């Protein structure tokens, strides 16, 4: 089935660089009362080229359920 | 031309003598 | 690397444990480094400053510039296999992969749109025999017009038109460790502003001088 | 001097 | 005028920024003075051996006995923004697809035929071993079913050496090795970032001793 | 596992003997 | 041809963007690049000509030695004027000035005559399972073929 | 009409001389080598920068550090890097040439050293010495050496 | 000029360089990183 | 040198936190050595500025004192060299250096408008001497003071272009539609009888004695389109060459390990194969 390991034999160095950028972009810093910013068309033309603005199709709440 | 110090240290070296 | 070879790495002079009753002069703290009561930091030459700080020797690798592998041991310095003997293709292949094809010939080069065109897109189409989705060349493009960005912001900050210096502090935003070292940008803005008048009224009174030069000899 | 193709003279 | 002009427009837009940092470092300050005191130093690199391509002088910080890290200010908010529109467009897009019935249909036939055509590149590099006996793929393009998600088990062999993978609606179980898949993405991550997005995409993932 | 469904849906044909 | 990256595919566009500037966390263009494109677009060697070539310049040897011998002697005691582009084709000379302006020298091979050459030119089964779980491994460190593996065995007998 | 065979007669004519032209630059070429080889062994040539004399060893920085003064102009290579040894002016009028091998240069600075290296240089010099003649030399050198002093 | 429309908003540092996750994605990471805090 | 460390660590960088620009910048507390290294700089300057300028201008006077068949078909004439020399759709730009300090474009040298659009024939040989010339056109039945005056003219425009030469800048461009058809035309057409005769051969005439030559004029000849192949050993440390003419074709040339030895072998356009031995005799050594 699934199993994992919190003790891997991979690197070491990269998964704490990669740990530390994670808290300098993200932290845990959340936001409610915020207004969207609206992208350029140069960030809104690659996120339709990398397909990221597909609709979640998967969720069978009302998306799928029909189909 | 592989001379070789003491405590196992291998120096290779120029062409001959 | 903590000298990158050169060796002439910066000091200073972190912290001051002063008497009470002295005042932060430069002898105070002179008198400090004799006894070796202030912290005597190293600093990088990589590191480049307003203000050029004592260069000397880098004692991590004693002005050699190297650091020899302290992970080689001395009980396991020598191996035991006859390789050194029979050449073989993988160290020269190994000792060839440290050598980066250096491809700063092309990359400076790169910079034209029909230039681009034609290294991006038409060689590989060309060569390879194949052809390129939309998606492929769409996302090539983008990828190269906001790689572009640096290089376009450089050229207008190269031009010193006035309000150059919140151009140069984009570029110091936007990417830190290519700035750390653009020779363009200028690190104290006071200093080449003032020199920059300065030699504005030098050639003022150059031109003086070579003017009242030609009326002696009539 | 140099080969300087308009990309580094022009622009 | 107009050169003048967009250079004091980035430096209200940096001014604004360095507020925000400013105000974000204060909220920083008001809310992590319940634990410690604040000690800010520059700590020199303990290391001495990072050739491998990483900055320098980094900052450790302490409020006290614990661990704390500073993080971007401007480019938070920014995110934040950006990830509400996405939300905000994905959200409207699903309530028009239930509005209409002839678009939903046509967009999901196009994800029908994307898909089909995403696994139909993917195995279009396979191969069948007949000396070993065994279906083995290029582990080049392996990567490229992980962003369509394509996979549907890991299987790994320690040492992590060799992976057998699973495919999604398929019975095979594709043998790919990983030295290889090293020796292309060194500089891309290796097989630390494979594992990696493995397991951040949540997949089933189980190691044996073989 | 939508996705999955589908594919099953919509299985293939490749020989590709090597 | 991982001695020279320029063909004469798709990993020269890779360097060409992605490699030149800590995460970067991002294999899936090289992918994208590889997959997303499709193809659209007798083993006898002959020395022959080789053969008819050093015939050609063994006869034409002879009477260009004949007018040398006739014109020069030595002694005991415009075209483009930037050198590489001369006798280039197109594509030749397209890279040239590409190499010509990072590096400037072309060495200018001319010169001859020090206290070396005073010659002078004159023009005119119950523990074996865990014996399979123990083997600690996971540390390979290795970083070819196992053809070298057996010349290497034989090496080593 | 004819002066088209007058065209071809002068292209002809142009072939044989430069045919002549690229064949005495080779014959030149040639020559020199053979030159410089003649007058190696002899001594003649003894101090210049075609036999030079050993010196005190130099570090690494100090060859960066000369790369940025724009001295070195002549080096000796050999064995993928691990041997290197560079050739300066000297003042003592009489000018003389020294060699100076490198110590230990390291791994990864020649791309960066080539850099400056291919831009000054104006001839450098590859030495080719194998293993196995120089291995056979020892064996049979130190049989004979020994059996000399026995 | 003509892109500077855009470009005063992409002199934010880097924003389109980082952005290959979804936000599930990153607190699923996020979740099975250690737990140091 | 005992004071020159101390003059390097308590002197200078002293020197540069009194040149701190703190102080500099407001001028109501200007110190006297502030002023005073504020006059150095003024007067260095106007040493520099009048050194270079007589060093510029005394030359210009040096030659001076030493000066002290239509104009289109000489054009046309310059047209027709400069179109023998290089291939079409290059253009080639003499930006001239300026002593002020700026880049003056003229436009009357031949590398930028040559692409743009019973006597004559034998005039146009100036590669052969009017010797011979003469000699062949008495054989021929067919003036002196023209052909004077074109070698008074070419003599002109010599001297001309030789002296538009010590101080200017270069600048190409190709044609990228007429280059990608020497592309397609040259790397993929080029569709030689020698496939792969080359490693072969030189492993059966291994017999025959290739001279030495150096590495840096074997580049200095690759680059020159004048080798036909470039073959290297497997070990990585001899490399043999094949050109099209000379005697002989092959020699040896020794190498060193460096990047840009592969770039010219690329941009030369040259064969690129490697012999391959076979695995006995990294074992017989
Ligand atoms: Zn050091």
């Amino acid at each position: 089935e699934i199993h994992l390991k919190i003790v891997p034999p991979l690197d070491k160095v990269f998964l704490r660089w990669l740990a530390r950028d994670l808290q300098r972009v993200h932290g845990f810093k959340p936001k409610n009362n915020t207004r969207a910013i609206t992208p350029p068309d140069s960030y809104i033309e690659f996120m339709r080229l990398n397909g990221s603005l597909d609709v979640d199709l998967d969720d069978p709440d009302l998306a799928h359920l029909f189909k | 031309l592989t001379v070789l110090i003491k405590r196992g240290i291998l120096i290779l070296i120029h062409k001959k003598a | 690397t903590m000298c990158k070879g050169t060796g002439s790495v910066h000091y200073q002079i972190k912290d001051y444990n002063l008497r009470s009753g002295e005042k932060p002069t430069a002898d105070c703290v002179a008198d400090a480094i004799v006894e070796n009561r202030a912290e005597l930091v190293h600093l990088p030459s990589s590191f480049n400053h307003s203000a050029p700080l004592p260069s000397k020797d880098c004692p991590t690798c004693d002005g050699t510039g190297a650091m020899s592998c302290t992970e080689c041991k001395n009980k396991l310095q020598v191996r035991i296999s006859a390789d050194d003997i029979m050449e073989p293709p993988w160290k020269a292949y190994n000792v060839l992969k440290k050598m980066d094809y250096p491809y700063e010939h092309i990359v400076h080069s790169m910079k034209d749109p029909s230039i681009a065109n034609f290294w991006l897109i038409t060689l590989p189409q060309i060569v390879g025999g194949f052809d390129y989705d939309e998606d492929v060349k769409k996302k090539i493009w983008w990828q190269y017009e906001e790689s572009m960005r640096y290089d376009q912001l450089r050229d207008l900050v190269a031009k010193r038109n006035p309000g150059w210096e919140y151009l140069q502090d984009a570029l110091v935003s936007i990417d830190p460790v290519r700035a750390r070292e653009d020779p363009v940008i200028v690190k104290n803005v006071p200093y080449y502003k003032a020199k920059k008048s300065l030699e504005a009224e030098s050639q003022k009174k150059a031109q003086k001088g070579s003017r009242q030069r030609k009326w002696w000899f009539f | 001097x140099x080969v300087y193709v308009l990309v580094i003279k022009v622009k | 005028r107009d050169s003048v002009d967009f250079s004091l427009r980035i430096k209200k837009r940096l001014e604004e920024s360095k507020k925000l940092q400013r105000d974000l470092q204060n909220r920083i300050r008001k809310r992590m003075k319940k634990f410690g005191e604040e000690k800010l130093f520059v700590q020199k690199t303990p290391e001495g051996e990072a050739v491998k391509g990483f900055p320098e002088a980094e900052v450790k910080w302490m409020f006290g006995e614990k661990e704390v890290v500073v993080p971007k200010a401007i480019q938070l908010h920014l995110r934040h923004g950006w990830k509400k529109w996405q939300e905000e467009a994905k959200a409207d897009l699903k309530q028009k697809l239930l509005e209409d019935v002839d678009f939903g249909k046509q967009y999901i036939a196009q994800r029908q035929e994307q898909v089909l055509l995403d696994r139909d590149r993917v195995v279009s590099k396979t191969w069948y071993n007949e000396d070993k006996s065994r279906w083995e793929m290029d582990p080049m393009a392996v990567p490229y079913a992980v962003s369509r998600k394509l996979i549907d088990s890991a299987r790994i062999r320690h040492d992590y050496a060799v992976m057998y993978v699973a495919l999604k609606g398929d019975d095979k179980e594709f043998y790919v090795d990983i030295k290889e898949y090293e020796m292309l993405f060194e500089k891309f991550g290796g097989f630390d970032a494979l594992y990696l997005k493995m397991l951040a995409c949540g997949i089933p993932t189980s190691v044996h001793l073989m | 596992x939508f996705l999955n469904n589908l594919l099953k849906v919509m299985v293939x044909f490749l020989x590709x003997x090597x | 041809k991982g001695l020279l990256p320029i063909p004469m595919i798709n990993r020269l566009i890779v360097s060409l963007l992605y490699l030149t500037k800590i995460r970067s966390f991002f294999s899936d263009r090289w992918s994208e690049l590889h997959l997303g494109s499709n193809p659209t677009e007798e083993q006898d060697v002959s020395f022959v000509p080789s053969r008819r070539s050093e015939n050609k310049e063994i006869v034409n040897i002879f009477k260009i030695i004949t007018y040398l011998q006739n014109t020069v002697s030595i002694h005991p005691i415009w075209l483009n004027p930037v050198k590489p582009f001369q006798r280039s084709s197109l594509i030749s000379s397209f890279s040239k000035a590409n190499r010509l302006r990072f590096l400037n020298n072309p060495h200018h091979f001319c010169f001859y005559c020090n206290k070396r050459f005073p010659f002078y030119v004159e023009k005119a089964l119950i523990s074996e399972i865990s014996s399979k779980s123990l083997h600690n491994l996971l540390l390979s460190e290795e970083m070819r073929s196992p053809n070298v593996r057996e010349v290497l065995y034989s090496i080593l007998f | 009409k004819l002066r088209e065979t007058e065209r071809e007669r002068l292209s002809n004519m142009e072939e044989l001389e430069r045919k002549a032209n690229v064949q005495l630059e080779r014959q030149l070429v040639m020559a020199s080598d053979w030159s410089r080889t003649l007058l190696t062994m002899r001594g003649k040539l003894k101090g210049t920068e075609w036999d030079p004399e050993t010196s005190h060893r130099i570090n690494f920085s100090d060859f960066m550090k000369l790369l940025d003064s724009n001295s070195v102009q002549y080096m000796e290579y050999s064995n993928y890097g691990q041997t290197i040894s560079v050739i300066l002016p000297y003042y003592k009028k009489e000018i003389i040439f020294r060699r100076h091998i490198v110590d230990r240069m390291p791994i990864d600075g020649w791309n960066d050293v080539w850099k400056k290296l291919h831009q000054q240089i104006v001839n450098v010099e590859v030495f080719n010495v194998d293993v196995v003649p120089a291995e056979v030399y020892t064996t049979v050198a130190t049989f004979v050496v020994w059996s000399m002093r026995l | 000029x003509x892109v500077x429309x855009x470009l005063l908003n992409x002199v934010f540092x880097x924003x389109x360089l980082x952005h290959g996750r979804x936000x599930q994605x990153x607190x699923x990471l996020y979740n099975l990183m250690x737990x140091f805090x | 040198h005992h004071e020159l460390t101390r003059f390097k660590n308590e002197t200078v960088p002293s020197f540069i936190d009194w040149n701190k620009w703190e102080h500099w910048k407001d001028i109501r507390n200007w110190d006297g050595k502030r002023v005073a290294a504020l006059f150095i700089y003024a007067f260095a300057l106007l040493l520099s500025c009048q050194r270079v300028y007589v060093a510029i201008q005394a030359p210009r006077v040096e030659r001076e004192r030493r000066e002290l068949p239509s104009p289109g078909n000489i054009e046309k004439f310059k047209r027709n060299m400069w179109r023998k020399a290089t291939p079409k759709g290059l253009k080639l730009k003499r930006f001239i250096e300026a002593p002020d300090g700026t880049l003056v474009h003229d436009s009357s040298y031949v590398g930028e408008n040559a692409w743009d659009d019973l006597k004559k024939i034998i005039g146009r040989n100036a590669r052969i001497q009017t010797e011979a010339k003469k000699k062949l056109s008495q054989d021929l039945g067919v003036w002196r003071e023209r052909l004077a005056t074109w070698k008074e003219m070419l003599e002109r425009e010599k001297l001309s272009e030789q002296l538009n030469s010590s101080a200017a800048k270069y600048v190409v461009e190709f044609d990228m539609k007429e280059v990608e058809k020497s592309l397609r035309e040259d790397v993929i057409g080029r569709t030689s009888e020698t496939e792969g005769t080359r490693a072969l051969w030189i492993s059966k005439r291994w017999w025959r004695y290739r001279p030495k030559l150096p590495y840096t004029y074997f580049l200095q000849k690759l680059d020159s389109s004048e080798v036909a192949a470039v073959v290297f050993t497997e070990d990585l440390k001899r490399l043999y060459v094949t050109m099209k003419e000379g005697f002989p074709l092959e020699y040896i040339v020794d190498i060193p390990l460096d990047p840009y030895l592969f770039e010219t072998i690329c941009n030369a356009g040259v064969e690129v194969d490697l012999l391959q031995k076979r695995q006995i005799h990294y074992f017989m050594k």
